[PDB]
């Protein structure tokens, strides 16, 4: 092989020395549109497991969109292997290499809680409720689900 | 600003758009954002079945 | 040899090389917009079977022209319910746009189906192949095949 | 063939369906 | 398990003879048989028994329960392997819109949903 | 009756009957070739097999 | 109706600028590299990484672990994006 | 129950049926297994006019 790189691992290791590696649920970009990038993370640097815990946030114009470091939403590439950002200097030959980490960014949206106090529905039925769990989801299979309708017309 | 994905599924929110109606904008459920059904006309599938081989 | 050229039963897969579909959606008016589809149906050569059936190619054409896009026109109604020659195959149909046949020599043909908008959704793809493996362009009724190779003899003649 | 639900040729009445159940039980509708 | 059984078309209105079977077994101490089938619209129905009886889901309502992903997310994880695939495409994405089409627009709703259709039968405290 | 049906064991085979813990096989795959489920698999998919390991999807292997 | 846009993060808060560059142009580019979990990065610096194909690349692990091989690729459209930070605003 | 009228207490047959096939029947208990086409002929001629 003729293209070769020297490597160079520079960069101190740091939660925020590192660089970020950015995805997007709902696609790809194609466009940055003044999208606001702010990085967050935990107060507590002293417990290890807690620090190291960082949230990224992104605002369009017209929706916002925010991922994690850690939980549920997190990747499992971050943990089974680890990335890199390498910098090649084409005339110098020098790979700096800095630590990455990769983000799946969801969009954000706000939460509903109507149906918390509405949940009584006819609760007087109890086995004539049972028809929840005999349509179109949930079926039993044909039989029941054709003929569980109106009692077969009897 | 704006995303590149699947068009049978909204690039704002990742939702799945409905299927186009009368009208001259499909709105995502979701998000709310109307997507120019003028855009569709870029598809085409072109898809092919073969029965038996020429050779 | 020729009457048993005439009892095989042919399919429309048996002469078929390949189709290609190629949807494409269409919306031409304010209000109304279509599904413009179109079907190339590819022949093989007639030299591939002249051994076992008895068809010339504008036979061929002529079953499309007159059954099989009755049977697809047919197909799309029953999903859907929840130069003289190409103005006497797109009167079947309101809906059929277009045809192309070759007129030098009758390999392929090429209609535009061009649907509505429908609710439902079917695959049209399937439906075609489906339809040009249900197809038989001629046979004999209750006869599938014939075979006149045998030479037994009764009392040695 | 013959023992099917009819309307009756003589009082001109609605066919009256009557269905059986579980080989237990007979139910009739009565026509409009 | 991929398997074909002819048996399999007797179940549903457009039920195929194509289905993938599945034998989940939790550290030997649970066991539960579970079957996705083929319908001829290209969408997925997810068989699962509970206490001996058999319980038939689109396939969109659990794949849109089990993670909180987006359904672009969802539908690049089907598609993954015959990108171009444009009946697989269309199927897959009108999978997502039947659980779209009955006000399920998060997992939140989703899970709302299947435990209100699955509690007569399912038996938790009220 | 049973003949087909009532099969016995050769005898070399034997039944596993161990149990191990299985919670060092994926990073150890995916410090050989196998990509994370989550990350690019840097080729198509067309081009790739799927990892299995105990009815878990590890990732995808470049062919 | 509005954008649901956040901050409410209650233990969390956000960093400062570093020494990482926006600045691009033709003499450099980027490399996206993808390494083991047990992977020791400072071990390779006086040592040479391909840039196509392979390459049994020596390393230094305890004894010695020279068994890597360092593969390269054309990009496959990944959507990790690099986010530099900004040279008109910390 | 299904077949007859449950106001008048009538079959809804046609009556040639019935009477063609009483005639029949009867026919048969005395083993004329010639008479039942021929009772048909008749009935048929006789519904002609
Ligand atoms: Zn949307
Ligand atoms: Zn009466």
């Amino acid at each position: 092989v003729l293209p070769s790189a020297r490597w160079q691992y520079c960069g101190a290791p740091d939660g925020s020395q590192r660089a970020v590696l950015v995805q997007f649920s709902n696609g790809k970009l194609q466009s940055p549109g003044n999208m606001r990038f702010t990085l967050y993370e935990n107060k507590d640097s002293t417990n290890p497991r807690k620090r190291n815990q960082r949230i990224l946030a992104a605002e369009t114009d017209r929706l916002s969109y925010v991922g994690n470091n850690f939980g549920t939403g997190a990747l499992k590439c971050n943990t089974l292997c680890r990335h890199f950002v390498g910098i090649l200097n084409k005339t110098s030959g020098q790979m700096e290499v800095y630590d990455a980490e990769l983000f799946n960014m969801q969009p954000l949206f706000s939460d509903v809680s109507v149906e918390s106090e509405l949940a009584l529905e006819s609760q007087t039925k109890t086995y004539r409720e049972k028809m929840d769990s005999c349509i179109e989801a949930f079926g039993t299979t044909k039989q029941k689900r054709a003929l569980n309708t109106r009692r077969m017309n009897r | 600003s704006s995303f590149q994905s699947d068009l049978d599924f909204c690039s704002d929110c990742g939702s799945v758009l409905p299927l186009p109606g009368a009208q001259d904008t499909v709105t995502c459920i979701r998000c709310g954002f109307n997507i120019n059904v003028r855009d569709f006309e870029g598809k085409v599938v072109k898809t092919s079945v073969v029965f038996h081989q020429l050779g | 040899k020729s009457l048993k050229k005439q009892l095989t039963r042919v399919c429309l897969g048996e002469v078929l090389q390949k189709i290609d579909v190629q949807e494409s959606f269409c919306m031409e008016e304010k209000q109304n917009k279509f599904q413009v589809y179109q079907l190339r149906f590819q022949f093989l050569p007639h030299a591939y079977y002249q051994q076992e059936k008895c068809l010339r190619p504008e036979d061929i054409l002529r079953f499309m022209e007159t059954r099989f896009f009755k049977l697809l026109m047919e197909s799309i109604k029953k999903k859907n319910n929840k130069e003289r020659r190409v103005q006497a195959v797109r009167e079947i149909h309101p809906f059929i746009d277009d045809y192309q046949y070759d007129t030098e020599e009758s390999l392929w043909c090429q209609v535009t189906v061009k649907l509505p908008l429908m609710k439902i959704n079917f695959d049209m793809s399937s439906l075609v192949v489906s339809l040009a493996h249900g197809a038989v362009i001629y046979a004999t009724k209750g006869i599938t095949r014939c075979l006149l190779n045998e030479t037994t003899n009764n009392k040695n003649e | 063939a013959h023992m099917n639900a009819k309307r009756c040729p003589h009082c001109k009445t609605g066919r009256s369906v009557v269905r059986k159940e579980h080989n237990s039980k007979l139910t009739i509708t009565f026509p409009a | 398990i991929a398997m074909i059984r002819p048996k399999w078309k007797t179940r549903g209105p457009g039920y195929t003879q194509y289905g993938v079977s599945m034998h989940c077994v939790r550290e030997e101490h649970s066991a539960v048989n579970m079957n996705l089938h083929y319908l001829e619209n290209g969408t997925v129905m997810l068989n699962f028994i509970y206490r001996k009886e058999l319980f038939f889901l689109p396939l969109g309502f659990a794949l849109k329960a089990l993670v909180s992903f987006s359904d672009y997310q969802i539908f690049q994880e089907l598609i993954k392997g015959k990108e171009d695939d444009s009946f697989l495409r269309n199927s897959v994405s009108q999978m997502l819109r039947i659980v779209m089409e009955e006000g399920c627009s998060t997992q939140k709703q989703v899970l709302n949903y299947l435990g209100e259709c699955f509690r007569v039968k399912l038996n938790v405290p009220d | 009756e049973p003949c087909g049906l009532m099969n016995h064991l050769t005898a070399v085979c034997e039944v596993v009957t161990q149990f191990v813990y299985t919670a060092s096989i994926p990073a150890l795959l995916c410090n050989l070739g196998v990509t994370p489920i989550d990350g690019a698999p840097h080729r198509s998919y067309s081009e790739c097999y799927p990892v299995l390991l105990d009815g878990v999807m590890v990732g995808w292997v470049d062919k | 109706s509005c954008p649901p846009n956040f901050t409410a993060k209650p233990p969390a808060s956000e960093s400062p600028r570093f020494s990482l560059e926006a600045l691009t142009g033709p003499d450099t580019e980027l490399w996206l590299i993808q390494a083991p979990a047990d992977f020791a990065p400072e071990c390779f610096n006086g040592r040479h990484v391909p840039l196509s194909g392979s390459q049994i690349v020596k390393g230094k692990l305890a004894g010695k672990r020279h068994r890597y091989r360092v593969l390269s690729s054309c990009p496959q459209a990944g959507e990790a994006t690099l986010l530099a930070p900004s040279t008109e605003a910390g | 129950l299904r077949g007859s009228c449950l106001n008048c207490h009538m079959l809804t047959c046609p009556r040639a049926v019935i009477h063609l096939l009483l005639c029949q029947l009867r026919v048969l208990e005395v083993g004329a297994l010639q008479a039942v086409y021929e009772l048909e002929r008749i009935l048929n001629r006789f519904l002609e006019e």
